[PDB]
């Protein structure tokens, strides 16, 4: 084909990001992948006159023993001119019964990339113990993991699918990056056939597009459940009050006076205290309030979407999606997957992935993550467990002790 | 000696132009010097010499190679370089000894004057001009057609060119390892001498076929080789033992420097100390000052000297064997580790001396060494070692299964090599029945450093001290401090300090604050401690 002219947002310059050291295993894999890719003319070695650079690594896909090449164009994307021609987010898959994701990265190689922009797609395969200088390349086609790629391929995509979009206007399909989400209310029976069907429809043109299901009709948010014991001690009451007092940020209707009174004196924590009828009423009201999510929560797309995560221990993890503190749009829990019997990083990673995945579905938009972990630890191993063509934005933090004890009290 | 390789395209930074500096006058003995010599340059193969066109004057003074007394031309592109684009990382890092493998023979060809064998970008040569004013008026100008000393892109490009040029030979010979650094060419192999020697010449000839003249086997370099302070052999590497000078008069800068070279060594010879020399610097007035020398100061220097005596024998990396990484705690926050495959056959060794913050604990620190080591390894061996750590599995398991932050350790194994890292304490998960209950509380007037901090128990015990010169948190923590003091082996402590909660919570066992450190001591000293937090004013008291 041809190639439409692309540019960086004015004033900006190509990323000059440092390559992190990769393990041998990965290094060889990539080298193998890139030579083949070079032969096909999808990429070309470059000289030093090219000062730009982006990170790359390899990750094996789920249910695959084949190494997949992955690049971090986050910076580049940040800098490439927004295209405005964008992608329309539906709202159906949000409500659909079942969804499946298709990896259509291959489609992107077919089409070539503007020559004056190729330079910016430069990347470097490192050498162990810096024995040799790096093997540098740059793309000739439309690379995977770039925001422009789905964009410049958008049109071709439409027609490619139309024959299915027309033949089945009862099924939804959303494209985001190298991804493709398709949801149908049809049972996993007549479903898989239609997906594997659509699958073929694509393989038709030529772009190899191969548990694996989703269910958006089971997640949205959950309530904060208050304890409920037979006899309450001073400590019990204390803790309880601490939580509420904090919850009063999400629900101003929450009262904590009656309770707090009983806590007047200098009694032992183990001391058992009988509840005031007035106190029992108060609590009843709070229980009532907390039953449902706070009012007045609208998703504004003009502003970024945020995602916090609290490690709760026992493989447990909690999260909240929000664009403004205390006005979460969704909140949830995640229980580790049998395998990370002793690995925190593995879990976190997985988690991060679901959450992003969901965002896409709901609002087709990746959230910025506030990860309770050291930058050091995260960058050392996140790659070793990652499995997604995209890479969300992130920052590391110190889990404020309150917020955790709080959401810890989520509908179990 | 001009090479037939396609020059690489070099552009000046966009929105900028070639230099314009002036040539500063020179003696008459330096003039006739650069004169009678530059005439050779063009005679060689690089058509250098121009006129009124391309007015990009560049300074050209002359300094003799003191040990020959014969002026060999020289230039300064400081400006040009400024106005030249950027290339890519020229040596993101140097190969560390512990990552090389052993070889039967290693040679290095001094391909010195190679920069001048490579063709410069023609459309760029332009931006290179001279000016050799004779003596009087007349108000003798050259340029470049080949990479020059001093130019920003000379090395960058050269390396690459070299890279290309070697690609074939490298394939026809995958049993010969070459390494390019600067203007040198390291070559190793496991061939029988005679074979090596011939491939070497084969290669030596191959380069020359490209215009790259090189030295004959009669004038080359031979092992052992001088590396990163490492003495290298094809079978082993050794630490070039360096001994500290015996000084009569010790100056500030002297210690500063001595203490530096000292710290470097500590990695290799763990046992080196400098705490007592780090103290001769306190209050230092000027760099040239002459400080005494405490006896504790000489006992160190003298004791350090003993150590830095017997050198270090080390072995290279065997891809065949698995990597073992073992660590030990030199003290609080100071760790020593060593990597090896065959016990005692140390590949690499080290020491990390982590500082302290508002909260840290040996376990967490241990963790940080591991991550560092790991990374270090990946970089050198592309693999991560199996670890031998001085912590008990139960200890680890109970810790990380409670920490608020995400943490992990690769496959590791316990090693009872005391002192073992352990948890100095653990807060109770619930109130201790049959224990006093202190309701600590502290207040201080922010502006006027002064407040009070006290407590009151369920056993009706009370106390409050006035504090002159303090802040909010110092008091809070202090309240807590107090509670702990006069309390007993089992204590419950309610407090509303938001900050304090976290601190203590996270079982920190070392801090910047002496106050916090106070608390820790106490906390350790107790049998069982429950700590509870309650909302601010109004209500609980
Ligand atoms: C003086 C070391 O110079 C070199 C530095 C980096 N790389 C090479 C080539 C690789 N050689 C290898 S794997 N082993 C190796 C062992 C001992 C010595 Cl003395 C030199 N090289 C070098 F020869």
């Amino acid at each position: 084909i041809e190639t439409v002219p692309v540019k960086l947002k004015p004033g900006m310059d190509g990323p000059k990001v440092k390559q992190w050291p990769l393990t041998e295993e990965k290094i060889k894999a990539l080298v193998e992948i890139c030579t083949e890719m070079e032969k096909e003319g999808k990429i070309s070695k470059i000289g030093p006159e090219n000062p730009y650079n982006t990170p790359v690594f390899a990750i094996k896909k789920k249910d695959s023993t084949k190494w997949r090449k992955l690049v971090d164009f986050r910076e580049l994307n940040k800098r490439t001119q927004d295209f405005w021609l964008g992608i329309p987010h539906p709202a159906g898959l949000k409500k659909k019964k079942s969804v499946t994701v298709l990896d259509v990265g291959d489609a992107y190689f077919s089409v070539p990339l503007d020559e004056d922009f190729r330079k910016y797609t430069a990347f470097t395969i490192p050498s162990i113990n810096n024995e040799t200088p790096g093997i540098r390349y740059q793309y000739n086609v439309l690379p995977q993991g770039w925001k422009g790629s789905p964009a410049i391929f958008q049109s071709s995509m439409t027609k490619i699918l139309e024959p299915f979009r027309k033949q089945n206007p009862d099924i939804v399909i959303y494209q985001y990056m190298d991804d493709l989400y398709v949801g149908s209310d049809l049972e996993i029976g007549q479903h898989r056939t239609k997906i594997e069907e659509l699958r073929q429809h694509l393989l038709r043109w030529g772009l190899t597009t191969p548990g694996y299901e989703l269910h958006p009709d089971k997640w949205t948010v959950q309530p904060i459940v208050l304890p409920e014991k037979d006899s309450w001690t001073v400590n019990d009451i204390q803790k309880l009050v601490g939580k509420l007092n904090w919850a009063s940020q999400i629900y101003p209707g929450i009262k904590v006076r009656q309770l707090c009174k009983l806590l007047r004196g200098t009694k032992a924590l183990t001391e058992v205290i009988p509840l005031t009828e007035e106190a029992e009423l108060e609590l009843a009201e709070n229980r009532e309030i907390l039953k449902e999510p706070v009012h007045g929560v609208y998703y504004d797309p003009s502003k970024d979407l945020i995602a916090e995560i609290q490690k709760q221990g026992q493989g447990q993890w909690t999260y909240q999606i929000y664009q403004e503190p205390f006005k979460n749009l969704k909140t949830g829990k995640y229980a580790r997957m049998r395998g990370a019997h002793t690995n925190d990083v593995k879990q976190l990673t997985e988690a991060v992935q679901k959450i992003t995945t969901e965002s896409i579905v709901i609002w087709g938009k990746t959230p910025k993550f506030k990860l309770p972990i050291q930058k050091e630890t995260w960058e050392t191993w996140w790659t070793e467990y990652w499995q997604a063509t995209w890479i969300p934005e992130w920052e590391f933090v110190n889990t404020p002790p309150l917020v955790k004890l709080w959401y810890q009290l989520e509908k179990e | 000696p001009i090479s037939p390789i396609e020059t690489v395209p070099v552009k000046l930074k966009p929105g900028m132009d070639g230099p314009k500096v002036k040539q500063w006058p020179l003696t008459e003995e330096k003039i006739k010097a650069l004169v009678e010599i530059c005439t050779e340059m063009e005679k060689e193969g690089k058509i250098s010499k121009i006129g009124p066109e391309n007015p990009y004057n560049t300074p050209v003074f002359a300094i003799k190679k003191k040990d020959s007394t014969k002026w060999r031309k020289l230039v300064d592109f400081r400006e040009l370089n400024k106005r030249t684009q950027d290339f890519w990382e020229v040596q993101l890092g140097i190969p560390h000894p512990a990552g090389l493998k052993k070889k039967k023979s290693v040679t290095v060809l001094d391909v010195g004057d190679a920069y001048f064998s490579v063709p410069l970008d023609e459309d760029f040569r332009k931006y290179t001009a001279f000016t050799i004013p004779s003596i009087n008026n007349e108000t003798i100008r050259y340029q470049y057609n080949v990479l020059p000393q001093g130019w920003k892109g000379s090395p960058a490009i050269f390396q690459s060119s070299m890279t290309k040029i070697l690609e074939p030979f490298r394939k026809q010979n995958p049993d010969i390892v070459i390494y390019q650094y600067m203007d040198d060419l390291y070559v190793g192999s496991d061939l029988e001498i005679g074979q090596h020697r011939t491939k070497i010449e084969e290669l030596r000839q191959h380069l020359l076929r490209w215009g790259l003249t090189t030295p004959d086997k009669k004038h080359q370099k031979e092992p052992p080789f001088l590396w990163m302070g490492y003495e290298l052999h094809p079978d082993k590497w050794t630490v070039q033992p360096i001994v500290l000078p015996e000084k009569d008069s010790w100056t500030v800068n002297d210690i500063q420097k001595l203490v530096g070279k000292l710290n470097w060594a500590s990695q290799i010879y763990p046992g080196i100390k400098v705490r007592q020399l780090c103290k001769l610097l306190r209050g230092t007035k000027a760099l040239t000052e002459v400080i005494p020398l405490t006896e504790e100061a000489e006992l160190e220097l003298a004791e350090n000297r003993e150590i830095l005596k017997e050198p270090v024998h080390g072995v290279y990396y065997d891809p065949s064997k698995d990597l073992i990484a073992e660590i030990q705690k030199q003290g609080q926050g100071q760790w020593t580790y060593q990597i090896y495959q065959e016990p005692f056959k140390n590949l690499k060794t080290g020491k990390y001396a982590r500082m302290r913050g508002a909260h840290t604990n040996d376990v967490k620190q241990l963790t940080e060494a591991v991550q560092k080591i790991t990374t270090e390894s990946i970089v050198i061996w592309g693999k991560t070692p199996k670890f031998k750590l001085p912590i008990q599995k139960e200890t680890w398991e109970t810790w990380w299964t409670e920490y608020w932050q995400a943490t992990w350790i690769p496959e590791w194994e316990f090693v009872n090599t005391p002192p073992l890292v352990k948890l100095w304490y653990q807060l109770e998960k619930e109130p201790i029945v049959g224990a006093e209950t202190f309701y600590v509380d502290g207040a201080a007037n922010r502006e006027t450093k002064l407040g009070k901090a006290g407590y009151v128990t369920n056993r009706g015990r009370q106390k409050v001290v006035t504090l002159t010169d303090t802040t909010n948190q110092k008091t809070e923590l202090q309240a807590i401090y107090l509670a702990l003091q006069d309390s007993g082996l089992e204590v419950n402590i309610v407090t509303d300090s938001q900050y304090a909660l976290g601190i203590i919570q996270a079982q920190p066992d070392q801090s910047e604050s002496e106050l916090v450190n106070q608390i820790i001591e106490q906390l350790i000293k107790k049998e069982k401690v429950y700590l509870a937090w309650v909302p601010a004013h109004k209500g609980i008291g």
